[PDB]
This record gives C-alpha cells, sequence and structure tokens, in this order.
C-alpha cells in the first residue's frame, strides 16, 4: 500500500571488496562515496548503511562500519550483511 | 480619494504628527507620500523616510517598509539613527513570519538582522528586545527541525532522523526541542541495529534530565 | 584656460559633490573647449539634465542646466484588456518609473514600446499617446492614452506537402483553432508562438508515430491582412515513405546490466517505426538504472535508415553516470501549509540515493492537490561534496475556498439546483471541509462533510458526513410516500494498487415516512415491523432509527475521464444493518463499465455496461420500500419513463384526503371501488439486473476538424427488476412480479458533447419489448452541471 | 463587453450623379471567396468571361448577356459523400486557348477555353497566391514561401525557380511579376524589388525601396525604361530598368495596385487616399480623403474616370482632373474585395458572394 | 492580513530560556558552528511595549 | 451551467 523506502548508501558488493586495511579517507571516498552518517561524538568512524524496504515485502539492511585512526587511515572493517 | 491640498510643508508635517499620536496611520501615510513626492530633496526628507517606515510597519504594509529600509540604508549608510532601521528590519521580518512547521526563512533573516544590530551596536535601546527576540527565533527554528524529524520518524526513515538531530545538536544545541529530540535519534540508531550509538545517546540524555 | 573655482546653476536634486565628482575637470586645472564638451556630454549622460550650457564668465566657469522634470505620477486611460499593474511593471522594467525624470525626447520611443507590447498581446492597430502635464518645482506627470483597437483572429490554418492525411484530420489535434462553433467548447481563435511550436511538435509526433521517419517541416509562414484583423498560417512539410524497424543495438557503459535490458529491447522484426515506443524504451531503461542507484543515466537513440529496403535500425547509447545522494529536502513558499502536507507527497526520501524520476513524481503529486499555482524544483549542490545535493521545491500558494452555484435541466430531475461552500486546506492541514446542497423536482439534499486524507502515513483517509434528505415520490413517477431523513456517516478509505480502493464505514440514519398510499407491497413490510395501520385512509406515519455498516470496493483503469476509449471501471457497494437497529436488512449493488477499442486511432469502440443489485431482510422481516431498486431512464434503460420498470402497485379501496372531481384518483371509495385495484405507477423491487451494449462511432456529417469533440453511439439496452417476496398464490388475478424473465429491451441512438451551458447528452430510443404498465419516453436529454 | 476600433470608419459621401450608372447584367457563382483575402478575380478574352470561386468551381459566360457556355469543378470527391475543396487563390489568367489558375494546395491548373478540360496540372513549392503571369512561352508564379517559379505553357514542367528571402511576419499577398525587354521584375515581402532573366533565372539586380515594421511591393509597373514600385508603410520609388538606381522617391505606401496614364500616376494609399502624382518627380496634383478607412480596392480607369469599390458594396466613379466624385452606385451587399476589370469597353467586377456584375452608363 | 495586524501592534511573548548541554565522561558533543549564536549585550533597556519605537527628530 | 467563485 506504501511506496519503497530507501535509505543510505548503495553498496554494489564489488566496492566493499576493493577496500583493504590501510586505505585513507580519500581512497574510500573515491571507491564507495561519501556517507550520510558518521560518529559526531568525538571519534572518527563512518557507517555505510544500505537499507531498502519495498511495499509490504520486507526490509534488507547491509551495514559496513569503518573504524579509522587519528590520521585518516583505515584500521577496522565490520560488515553485517543481514539484520537479525 | 484622500485628496491633499498644496499647503506648505510645515502644516502638512504637523498634521501628520497630529494623526500618528492619535492612532490613525492610513491618514498620515498619504501626507508623507505627498511631502516626499512634492519635495524629494526638502530639508527633512530623511525624517519623512523614518516616519514612513514606522507607518508602513504599524499599518501592515510590510513589503513597502522593506523597500524603504533597503533604500534608506543604501542612500544613508552612516546616518546616526541607522540602528532604528535595522531594528525595524528585524521587526518586519518577524511580522512576516507571523506555526512552527511553516517556512522559517523570514525567521532566519530576522535573526541575521538582529545579530548585525546587537554585534555592531550593543549600547543602544533597541538591543535588549533584540536578544529577547533572538531567543524566540532560535527556539522556533529548532521546533521546525523537530517537526521534520518527527515526520521522518513516523514514515520509517532512520538516516534523515539522525542527520537532522545532529544538525540540531550542531546549530541549535541550547534549546528544549533538541532535548526533546534525542530520543528520536536513539530510536533510529536502535532500529538500524546500531546500539553502540544508542548507548551514547542515552549517556547524553541521563546526564541532562 | 586655468580654473580657480567651479560654480553651478540649476543643481536641484544632484548634489554639488556628485557633479564635481562626475566632471573630468576640477578646480585648479587648465581647460579647453574639448574638456568643456566632455563635461557637457557627461552631464547629459547623467540622465538627470535636459539642456546643458558650460560657458565662461569673467573668471568663473558657469554651468547652466535645466534638470529634466522629476516624474511625479504616471496615469493610464484605456487599458481594458491590460491590467494597470502589469503595464506599470513593463514600464518600470523599461526604465521609466516614479522618482526619476522625463526625457522630453523619448516620448515616441515609449509610445512605440507600448505599441510593440500590444502587438505582442494580439492587437496590431493600437495607438498610444503620451500627454505631459507640467507642475511647479520642475515636476511633470505623464499620462498615457491607449486606443486598443480590435484583436486579430486566425482565419485559416493550411498545410501543404501532405498527401496521406487530410489537413482537417491534423488540425483536429491542434491547440490553435480556425473554427469555433457556438455549440461546442473547443478553444479560442487567438495566436501565440508557444501554441504554434506545440502544434508543430504535435504534427511531428503524429507523423513519426506512423512510420514517417524522414518527416521534415520545411518552414512556416505567418501572414496578416492589410486591415490587420485576420491571421493566416501556412506549414510546408515533406512526408517521406514509411519505414520499418528491423532491429535494435545497444552499446555503452551499461554497468553490467546488459541482461535486464535486452528484454526491454525486444520487438517483432518487421514492425512499423514509432517514436512513442522508442521514448518508452528509453524511459524504461532510465527507470531501471535509477532502480540501481544512478541518478542521471543519459540515453540517446540514433536511427540508421536504409531507403533501398526502407529499414530503420535503432542505435541506443547509454551513459550511466555517478550516484548522487540527498542530504536535505526544503520547501519555500509554504506560509500557510505545513511541511508535512508537502513532504508526505514526496516519493524521494531524504537521506538516500537520488532519482530524478522520483523528484518529478513529487512535483506532479504536489501539482495535483490544487493548493499551489506554481511548483518549481532546484537540485542545488553542497559546498565541499561531489556526491551530495539538496533538493528544493519552490511553491506559490493559491486560495482554496470556493463559493459555488449551479443550475441544470433534464427529463429525469426536471430543474436541478446546486450550491456549496468548500474549503480544501483548513488552516494549512489538508483537511477538506464543505457544506453542499442540491434541489430537484423530487428531493432536497444538504450535507456537511469533513475528511482527513492522511489518517495514516500510507495514505489512509477518514471521512465524516452529516446529511438531511427530503424525498417526495409522486414527483419521481412512483407511488406516493414522503420520506424525511437525517443522519451521519463515517468511513475509512484504503488504497492498495493505485487503481483499486477499498472503503469501510459506519452510519446512523433516522427516517420518517408520511403521506403513504395504501398498497400491498407496503403493508407486507409494515406488518413485518409489527405495525397494523388502516387501509381506508392515508394519514400514516412511521419512524425508524437504523445503524448500518457500509463497505465498498472500486476499480478504475480508464485511459481518460472524458470520452474514454479503453479500460474498465467497477464499483461494488454494500450495506448491512447491525443489531440494535429497528430494521434488519442487507443490500448490495455492482456497477460495471468496459470500453474496448477495435482500431488504432481509437474512433470505433465497443462499450459494455452492467448494473446488478440485490437486497433482503434477515429476521423474517422484509427490506424497506425506500431502499428499493429502480430502473428506466437515461442511465439504465433508455426509451422508458424514469423509475417505471418493474413491479406496479396494487392499491386498496380507500377514501382520499380531499375529493375534487376532474382529478384522477387511485381507487377511492367515492368512485365505486370495492376490491383491490391494479395500477401503472411503479414501486421498485428488491432485485435488479440491467445491461447495455453500445457501439461508439465517429460523427459522420460534422466536420473532421472538430468531430473528435462529439460522441455518437448506437445502443441496445436491457433490464429487469423484481420482488422476491410477492406471493403469487394469494393474489392470483394480478401478475407475478417475482418473475425475472420479464426482460425489457430498447434500442436507439445517442449523442454526447460539451456546451457552454454544460455537458449535453441526447438519446432517441424505441422499446420493442415492454409489458403492461411500462410507460415509454423516447426522447431524453440532460443539460447537466 | 464591448468592441471598439482605434480608427473610426468614414461615412458614405452624398453626391449628385452627373451620369446615372446602371447594371447591364449579373451572374452568380457559388459562394465566391467568402471572408478570405484572395486575388481571385474575373477575366475577359474574346467576348467571353471566365470566373471562379474558392471551392473549385469555374464558369465561362458571355460578355454581352451572361449566358453560361460551360462550367466545371475541380474539387476531388471520394465518392458521393466526401468532397475536399481546391482553395483557388490565383487570379484567373487567360492567354492562348488556356486558362491558368492557382490554388492554396500548391497546385496550378491550366484548362482549355472550349470545354473546361484540364490541359495540365502541376505541383509547386507553396501556396500560389499570385496572378499566373504569362510571357515568353512561360508561366510565372509567385508562392508564399518566397519562391518564384516558371512553368511552361503547353506541358507544365517547372523550368526554373528563384528563392527570395521571406521574413517571419508579413502580409497575405504576393507580387505578380511584370515582364519587359526579356526580364521579369518582381517584389517580395522583404522590401526588395528584384529582376531576373526569364531564360534561366539569373538575378540581374535587387534594390531595397523600404523606409515590427513590414514592407511588400505587390506588382510594380514599367514605362519607357523606368520601373515604378510601391511598398507598404514605405516609399513609392522610381528605378532605372537596368541598374536599380533610385531616381526619385516619395513617402507613401500601398499594397493595392496603381495605374499610370500619360504623365499621371493614380494610386490608392493604405489609408484609402486616392492620389494622382506626376511621373517625373512625384509631385501631387490632388487628393481625395473622403474615403478614409472604407477598405477600397485597386482602381480602374474606365472612360477617363477612376472606379473604386468598397467593403460596403458602393462603387465610386471619381474624376481625375480634380478628384471629385462624378457618380456613386450600390451594387451588392456582401462587399467588394478584389480588383475590377476594364477591357473591350466592358467593366466587370466580382463580389465576395461570387456575383459577377457588368456595369454601363446611360 | 488579519494575522499581521497582531504582531504589528504590541504582541510580545517570552520563551523558555536557553540551557547549555552537558557532555558525559568518556565522550564529547559535536561542534557548534557558531552560526546561530547569542552574545551577551549588557545593559538594562526596555522590552515589550515599554520601548519607544517612535522615530526621533532627526 | 456551473459558476465557481474562489473567495
Amino acid at each position: 500500500y506504501r511506496p519503497d523506502i530507501n535509505q543510505g548508501n548503495y553498496l554494489t558488493a564489488n566496492d566493499v571488496s576493493k577496500i583493504r586495511v590501510g586505505m585513507t579517507q580519500q581512497q574510500v571516498a573515491y571507491a564507495l562515496g561519501t556517507p550520510l552518517m558518521s560518529d559526531p561524538f568525538g571519534t572518527n568512524t563512518w557507517f555505510y548503511v544500505f537499507r531498502q524496504q519495498p511495499g509490504h515485502e520486507g526490509v534488507t539492511q547491509q551495514t559496513l562500519t569503518l573504524t579509522f585512526n587519528s590520521s585518516g587511515v583505515l584500521t577496522n572493517i565490520d560488515n553485517k550483511p543481514a539484520l537479525s | 480619494k484622500e485628496e491633499v491640498p498644496d499647503n506648505p510643508p510645515n502644516e502638512i508635517y504637523a498634521t501628520a504628527q497630529q494623526k500618528l499620536q492619535d492612532g490613525n496611520w492610513r491618514q498620515a501615510i498619504t501626507q508623507l507620500e505627498a511631502l516626499d513626492n512634492r519635495y524629494p530633496f526638502g530639508p527633512y526628507s530623511q525624517q519623512v523616510q523614518l516616519d514612513l517606515i514606522y507607518a508602513y510597519y504599524k499599518n501592515a504594509d510590510l513589503p513597502l517598509a522593506q523597500a524603504a529600509i533597503d533604500r534608506f540604508i543604501r542612500l544613508n549608510p552612516t546616518h546616526p539613527n541607522i540602528d532604528y532601521v535595522m531594528y525595524m528590519r528585524g521587526l518586519t521580518n518577524m511580522a512576516l513570519d507571523d506555526r512552527s512547521d511553516r517556512d522559517p526563512q523570514h525567521a532566519r533573516a530576522a535573526f541575521s538582522d538582529f545579530s548585525k544590530l546587537v554585534r555592531g551596536y550593543p549600547n543602544s535601546q533597541y538591543t535588549t528586545d533584540a536578544t529577547k527576540r533572538l531567543v524566540f527565533l532560535k527556539d522556533r527554528l529548532a521546533k521546525y527541525e523537530y517537526s521534520v524529524a518527527e515526520y521522518y520518524t513516523e514514515r520509517g526513515a532512520w538516516v534523515a532522523v539522525v542527520n537532522r538531530v545532529e544538525g540540531m545538536l550542531r546549530d541549535y544545541p541550547d534549546t528544549q526541542a533538541t532535548r526533546d529530540a534525542l530520543p528520536l535519534m536513539e530510536n533510529a540508531y536502535r532500529q538500524m541495529q546500531m546500539n553502540a550509538q544508542a548507548e551514547k545517546v542515552a549517556k547524553i540524555i541521563a546526564a541532562n534530565s | 584656460f586655468v580654473v580657480k573655482d567651479i560654480h553651478f546653476e540649476g543643481l536641484q536634486r544632484v548634489a554639488v559633490g556628485a557633479a564635481l565628482l562626475s566632471m573630468p575637470v576640477r578646480t585648479g586645472d587648465t581647460v579647453n573647449d574639448e574638456d568643456i564638451s566632455n563635461t557637457i556630454r557627461a552631464l547629459f549622460a547623467t540622465g538627470n539634465f535636459e539642456d546643458v550650457r558650460v560657458l565662461r564668465d569673467g573668471d568663473t566657469l558657469l554651468v547652466q542646466v535645466k534638470e529634466r522634470p522629476t516624474i511625479a505620477s504616471i496615469t493610464f486611460s484605456g487599458n481594458k484588456s491590460v491590467k494597470d499593474d502589469m503595464l506599470k511593471q513593463n514600464l518600470e522594467a523599461s526604465g521609466v518609473r516614479v522618482g526619476e525624470s522625463l526625457d522630453r525626447t523619448t516620448i515616441a520611443d515609449i509610445e512605440k514600446g507600448l505599441e510593440d507590447f500590444y502587438y505582442s498581446v494580439g492587437k496590431y492597430s493600437a495607438s498610444v499617446k503620451a500627454v505631459v502635464t507640467p507642475l511647479p518645482r520642475n515636476r511633470v506627470d505623464l499620462k498615457l492614452v491607449f486606443q486598443e483597437g480590435v484583436s486579430a483572429e486566425i482565419q485559416q490554418i493550411n498545410i501543404v506537402g501532405n498527401h496521406a492525411f487530410t489537413t482537417d484530420e491534423l488540425i483536429s489535434h491542434f491547440q490553435l483553432r480556425d473554427e469555433v462553433p457556438w455549440w461546442n467548447v473547443v478553444g479560442d481563435r487567438k495566436y501565440q508562438k508557444q501554441k504554434l511550436a506545440g502544434d508543430l511538435e504535435t504534427l511531428r509526433s503524429y507523423y513519426l508515430d506512423r512510420g514517417y521517419a524522414r518527416f521534415n517541416i520545411d518552414s512556416t509562414q505567418v501572414s496578416l491582412t492589410p486591415d490587420k484583423k485576420g491571421i493566416y498560417v501556412t506549414v510546408n512539410i515533406t512526408e517521406g515513405d514509411q519505414y520499418k524497424l528491423s532491429g535494435v543495438e545497444v552499446s555503452g557503459n551499461l554497468a553490467g546490466h546488459s541482461a535486464e535490458i535486452e528484454q526491454l529491447t525486444k520487438i517483432e522484426p518487421g514492425e512499423l517505426y514509432n517514436g512513442t515506443k522508442v521514448t518508452k524504451m528509453e524511459d524504461d531503461i532510465k527507470k531501471l538504472l535509477g532502480r540501481y542507484g544512478y541518478a542521471y543515466p543519459r540515453v540517446q537513440s540514433m536511427p540508421e535508415i536504409n531507403d533501398a529496403d526502407k529499414t530503420v535500425k535503432l542505435r541506443v547509447n547509454v551513459d550511466a553516470g555517478n550516484r548522487f545522494y540527498v542530504r536535505k529536502i526544503r520547501f519555500e513558499g509554504n506560509d500557510t501549509s505545513k511541511d508535512a502536507v508537502l513532504r508526505r507527497e514526496m516519493r524521494q526520501m531524504e537521506g538516500a540515493w537520488l532519482g530524478s524520476d522520483l523528484v518529478d513524481q513529487g512535483k506532479e503529486r504536489l501539482n495535483r492537490l490544487g493548493f499551489f499555482e506554481t511548483v518549481d524544483t532546484d537540485t542545488q549542490r553542497v559546498p565541499g561534496s561531489p556526491d551530495q545535493v539538496d533538493v528544493v521545491y519552490k511553491v506559490k500558494e493559491r486560495n482554496t475556498g470556493s463559493f459555488n452555484f449551479g443550475i441544470g435541466y433534464g427529463t429525469e430531475s426536471g430543474v436541478s439546483f446546486q450550491a456549496g461552500v468548500q474549503q480544501d486546506n483548513w488552516l494549512g492541514t489538508g483537511y477538506a471541509v464543505g457544506i453542499n446542497g442540491t434541489k430537484n423536482d423530487y428531493q432536497t439534499y444538504a450535507e456537511l462533510s469533513v475528511t482527513n486524507p492522511y489518517f495514516t502515513v500510507d495514505g489512509v483517509s477518514l471521512g465524516g458526513r452529516l446529511f438531511y434528505n427530503d424525498f417526495q415520490a409522486d414527483d419521481a413517477d412512483l407511488s406516493d410516500y414522503t420520506n424525511k431523513s437525517y443522519g451521519t456517516d463515517v468511513t475509512l478509505g484504503f488504497p492498495i494498487n493505485e487503481y483499486n480502493s477499498l472503503r469501510a464505514g459506519l452510519g446512523y440514519v433516522h427516517n420518517s415516512l408520511s403521506n403513504m398510499q395504501p398498497q400491498v407491497a407496503m403493508w407486507r413490510y409494515l406488518y413485518s415491523m409489527g405495525e397494523h395501520p388502516s387501509t381506508s385512509d392515508q394519514d400514516n406515519s412511521f419512524k425508524t432509527d437504523d445503524f448500518t455498516f457500509n463497505y465498498g470496493w472500486t476499480y478504475n483503469k480508464l485511459d481518460r475521464g472524458y470520452f474514454p476509449t479503453d479500460g474498465s471501471r467497477v464499483n461494488l457497494t454494500g450495506k448491512v444493518t447491525i443489531p440494535g437497529s429497528d430494521n434488519e436488512y442487507y443490500k448490495v449493488t455492482l456497477d460495471t463499465a468496459t470500453y474496448v477499442p477495435i482500431d488504432d486511432d481509437h474512433k470505433w469502440v465497443v462499450l459494455g455496461r452492467t448494473r446488478w443489485g440485490y437486497g433482503d431482510g434477515l429476521g423474517g422481516k422484509e427490506m424497506p420500500f425506500y431502499e428499493n431498486f429502480y430502473a428506466g431512464g437515461s442511465s439504465t434503460v433508455r426509451g422508458f419513463q424514469s423509475n417505471t420498470i418493474g413491479p406496479k402497485a396494487v392499491y386498496f379501496p380507500h377514501q382520499a384526503s380531499n375529493y375534487d372531481p376532474d382529478y384522477d384518483y387511485e381507487c377511492a371509495t367515492q368512485d365505486g371501488a370495492k376490491d383491490l385495484c391494479k395500477s401503472d405507477d411503479a414501486v421498485g423491487g428488491n432485485a435488479m439486473a440491467v445491461a447495455s451494449l453500445e457501439f461508439i462511432t465517429p460523427t459522420p456529417f460534422i466536420s473532421d476538424k472538430y468531430a473528435n469533440s462529439v460522441r455518437t453511439s448506437f445502443f441496445w439496452d436491457m433490464g429487469t427488476v423484481w420482488d422476491t417476496n410477492w406471493d403469487s398464490s394469494q393474489y392470483s388475478g394480478y401478475p407475478d412480479y417475482s418473475d425475472p424473465s420479464n426482460i425489457r429491451m430498447s434500442a436507439g441512438i445517442a449523442l454526447q458533447w460539451m456546451s457552454p451551458l454544460g455537458p449535453l447528452v441526447f438519446s432517441y430510443a424505441q422499446p420493442f419489448k415492454k409489458y403492461d404498465g411500462d410507460k415509454a419516453e423516447q426522447f431524453q436529454f440532460n443539460i447537466g452541471k | 463587453n464591448s468592441e471598439e476600433d482605434v480608427v473610426k470608419m468614414s461615412p458614405l459621401p452624398t453626391v449628385e450623379n452627373q451620369f446615372t450608372p446602371t447594371t447591364a447584367w449579373s451572374t452568380s457563382v457559388g459562394s465566391g471567396i467568402g471572408n478570405f483575402y484572395s486575388n481571385l478575380h474575373p477575366a475577359l478574352a474574346d467576348n467571353v468571361v471566365y470566373a471562379a470561386d474558392r471551392a473549385g468551381l469555374v464558369k465561362a459566360l458571355n460578355a454581352d448577356d451572361g449566358k453560361e457556355i460551360w462550367s466545371v469543378s475541380l474539387a476531388e470527391k471520394d465518392g458521393w459523400f466526401s468532397k475536399e475543396p481546391a482553395l483557388l487563390s490565383g487570379g484567373v489568367t487567360v492567354s492562348g486557348g488556356h486558362v491558368y489558375i492557382g490554388s492554396e494546395k500548391a497546385q496550378v491548373y491550366a484548362l482549355n477555353t472550349s470545354d473546361g478540360t484540364v490541359a495540365w496540372q502541376t505541383k509547386v513549392a507553396g501556396e500560389a497566391l499570385s496572378r499566373p503571369v504569362v510571357s515568353d512561352g512561360l508561366v510565372l508564379i509567385h508562392t508564399s514561401n518566397g519562391q518564384l517559379q516558371a512553368l511552361n505553357e503547353a506541358d507544365g514542367a517547372v523550368k526554373w525557380t528563384v528563392n527570395l528571402d521571406m521574413p517571419s511576419l508579413s502580409l497575405r499577398g504576393e507580387s505578380a511579376p511584370t515582364t519587359a525587354f526579356g526580364a521579369a521584375v518582381v517584389g517580395g515581402d522583404n522590401g526588395r524589388v528584384s529582376a531576373v532573366l526569364m531564360e534561366q533565372g539569373q538575378m540581374i539586380w535587387q534594390q531595397r525601396i523600404s523606409q515590427r515594421l513590414s514592407d511588400v511591393d505587390t506588382t510594380p509597373v514599367v514605362v519607357n525604361g523606368v520601373v515604378f514600385a510601391l511598398a507598404y508603410n514605405g516609399n513609392l520609388t522610381a528605378l532605372d530598368l537596368r541598374s536599380g538606381q533610385i531616381m526619385w522617391k516619395r513617402e507613401l505606401g500601398s499594397v493595392n495596385d496603381f495605374i499610370v496614364d500619360g504623365n499621371r500616376i493614380y494610386l490608392v494609399d493604405q489609408n484609402d487616399r486616392v492620389m494622382a502624382l506626376t511621373i517625373d518627380g512625384g509631385v501631387t496634383l490632388w487628393t481625395q480623403s473622403d474615403l478614409l478607412h472604407r477598405l477600397l480596392t485597386s482602381p480602374v480607369l474606365y472612360n477617363g474616370n477612376l472606379v473604386v469599390g468598397d467593403s460596403e458594396g458602393y462603387l465610386h466613379w471619381i474624376n481625375v482632373e480634380d478628384g471629385r466624385f462624378v457618380a456613386q452606385q450600390k451594387v451588392d451587399s456582401s462587399g467588394f474585395q478584389t480588383e475590377p476589370v476594364a477591357a473591350d469597353g466592358k467593366l466587370l467586377i466580382q463580389a465576395k458572394d461570387g456575383t459577377v456584375y457588368s456595369i454601363t452608363r446611360w | 492580513r488579519y494575522k499581521r495586524q497582531v504582531s504589528g501592534d504590541e504582541a510580545y511573548l517570552e520563551a523558555a530560556p536557553l540551557a547549555e548541554l552537558h557532555a558525559p565522561a568518556g565522550m564529547i558533543l559535536p561542534v557548534t558552528s557558531g552560526d546561530y549564536a547569542i552574545p551577551v549585550t549588557n545593559g538594562s533597556g526596555a522590552v515589550g511595549k515599554a520601548l519607544d519605537i517612535r522615530p526621533p527628530a532627526q | 451551467w456551473n459558476w465557481s467563485k474562489s473567495f
């Protein structure tokens, strides 16, 4: 009855494999893009969320949390492909 | 149709001043428009411009007051009594605002004007009221953002919610709507299964209320 | 010449400092005639001086000047078809306005400028005259007298170079017009460049959608008459042979989606070229690539044509760009309406990737509400971000309130009056309140309505309605009974498919029945409801208070609302009385219409309509005789008198209210009546079945220039109505009205079009099958509201 | 709601008829041109009159009584029901046992004088709104697109074409060339008089005789190696037949044709001021402005007297020595729009409703 | 129209004062951007119909 | 006939 509800960044499953531990922010911005959300409470940590909810068919949410360091250098990746 | 004779300027101006004091503005507006057209370079045409700003303000002809203010500030940018004109600008924009879900651009304009006035001239008489108005306008803008976030919470959007609440915590942190909007960000962070941030939002909440 | 001082004579508005600044010469410099001329020309160019003279006195350089008189007012006299405010806007855009001066040599120039404006608005024989009134202190008023003249109208629209299609058939689809009858609403006879370009595009499309790929418009010619009251248009073209569509070939950065596309580029090899289909392919590919994130997926179509075999081969170039994300969505201009009213119509979500199709959908959805005159969009960027943007919708609000009156005529409802006051945006909230009223020969109706279109985010609504209805039957071709009813109703509406819509609600209704003629089909219900009235008198009253659960479903797929050509509409309505109410009954109705075309230009059509209905009681009771079904008229079965199909009344021997011979009475004791009494006045039935098969054709004798605005039809209608509770054993001599085999047929012709008085629909039918009592009314019509 | 005109139409003068005109006869044709602007007018050759209408009907009549010799239509009918008009707009031209007519559908017909059977028919560039001039075994046509074409007389084959420039907005009417010393002079809606050799179409010269303002020449004339041209909202001009050197001008314009007799140029302005200039310097001799805004027609010199029509239907015989109305007559109520025809001692004219009239005086 | 006849005359409303937002231990709030900020303009003027907005004689 | 008059 309702329209499609889309939120976040479109991850193509071929970009998330282009990112290794050691890349700065410009590189991940060229590969994946600029995210819509982050952690404003001090730390630098980006969240690429990919959420889609069509009409009365379910939700799909992929989460990619990238934890950087103080000098713009990737330090940890965390991928949740499906939501419980 | 409000026909005006060609009496000398003194008596026209004294009649104007004798109709404002009573509380009738539609009358003196005509006399001042005349004394402006008929003498666009008289000895007290500026005075007439100030009086026309006042009249157009208290008569609900606000766009004409905006025009008069812009003109007066262009032609006499160093007039001793220019604080009055900036105060009238802020007041005109506040009136055009006239209802927190509606367009706030007029409120932003009024905020900018009152900011100019209070930062430039703090020893004036038109400043304390300026701050008392700035507080109100800030709260109004925060309430607008809160209404938007509430809509996007009803819909099911959880990224717009956090983005807008962060924008509020950035621009309007010292208000009550903001204090009333952190739960929405918590619920959003929890619905997308990011609990490590909902815990932070709760840490913030429990430290204030 | 050395200058030791500078002096001016005539400076009134421009200060002495401004003059001394604008002058190349200053005090304490050598001067010659060249510098003096330069100063004079500078003063002239300042736009504030009319005559200048820089002479040399004994020692001083004396500057005489006659400032141009300051303009104190600009009057107008004779602007009938042009608003003073718009004219003043154009003027102050030209440069001249209040406060400035009057160049006494630009009179004819301003006159010709206004004359050019009039030439642009349609009038070519207009004459403008600028009178100049001087006033003291060097002031001047500028009066403008306008002789408007007579407008110029198109007398002809011609097309040369066409051989396959007649010019009239092409003009029929234009927005410009050369013929405008007094019995149709097809348009005005004025000229505008925008309409001309739109019509050229329409012609190009009409030709490209038929196989004429090489179509070319060589030129256009617009001409006037020496009297300048008539306009002539001419359009030369070159229609080349028809071309087929051999194949399609795609190539570009499809982004690995080369599989989901080749199913969109499938055709029947050997088809007729068409532009609509190509644009549809492009739009589909764009919608797909948007479904996959990309926001500006350029798509181009280049045809490679071969004249030897007359084969077209399309070449599609796809450039799927970059993904763009939305950070904000803003609305400016909503001083009354709230943000939620404009945001719940947006299909593009804030905080997600971008799609321009969704932005356009939101713009269109905002245009449909009716609360905004203009709606513009702007997708601004974000300082310091290559993948983020902010969308902006600028709007201009419109007044929503509406006083309304209306009149109409027709055979069924005689004269019909309508009147209402409506408000669509109550305090910028979306609520739609209204008070409406209608009055015809047999009923008054008055309703107060309220409704929130979004009781839930998805689009669910919640209505509300108070109503009063007075109903006289003798004025509707029925048996005599007056029903005065008042009640209320609420209902929710659920959209599920963009064409299907459910609805469900509750209602209360109080009915008072009076002035009732004794008859059997009425007592059958009265008795059921406990009453025991008398047969020899018609001072009978009956009050009921009923609660009802109402349900309904609607399906709409018609291509158009006016003069449709393909699709189907369907409506199911139902009602059931819940306990507590005095009456116990259920009722159901089903209406269906289906338009089927049999050509490609949609001029021959086959329409099929049906109307079914059934109702009955539950607790041994009967259905109310004021909820019955009625057939006959210009809506169900044509050729019959309205509400005459079906069962008739069987009266009782009964004295009348006030006897006065020369008036026809229905079996009164004062006329030799001693037993039951057949009649020809209808009462309705609890069951109804109606059908109509219609064949729509083009109007044969009216010009093809505007024969697309008139609809001609040949129809065959069938119908039956009957009562299931009529005991044919007790009442033997009188017919059996529980037999549905009594089908009533009719056949005839119908016309339908639009008039200034309002919509018009005429019908001549001839019933060949009809039974005892059915009254015929061949000619029918309705000039509606 | 009311309707007003900037310029107020002039009244009907009151005149004593020094001679009482008459109406020798009148025949009717079907529906005429109507409320459209057209050049379609009658003709005369060998005591027979060929006329036509706008739907496709053409008639021949005797120039003495009005008896119809033959009649023929040119509107193609797709059976007994459908019928599309021909939209005739070109002045009937007769020369050499043929009758040439033009159409708004870019079709030019050439019939025979005897039976009315099409000797040939030809497609052209655009709407043929001009009189199909005949000269040198050729037929000159001027189309609304700006293309001057030359068909042949006996066959119909387009021999050559010339592309004249056309502006955006113009008037409804095209100039009919005039042939002189093996060259055709013509004008266009651009404000230019142009000469072209008849054989191939080589442009000899082009001059601009003009002054959103428009200009249209509409059929110049030639006398003793001097061309005379006249524009709309422009200047009447005299030009050398061989170089285009303006010899003199005069600021006054008109689209309706004019006449040159002896040393006098009789013309009719766009404001309907009948004037008679001289031929050497453009000196005015008299004026007659008692007909301002009566929508006159092209004049004709009958028996030493100018004759002009009007939309109301009143025909005016006006003197030429001084400019006084010597007679006035009422003929038809529909109105006169096209030019008269004075030849062989006959004065024929045609109204909008098709009724051809022949005028005399007793 | 009728709405803009109320604010023009005298109407003056007082709102909820501004209270700073605290930062817990182990984190910090975002930056403020100082775009919408209110300095402290000392002095005790008049407010709400006690202020003379009548233009002076200059 | 149907006259609407947006107040």
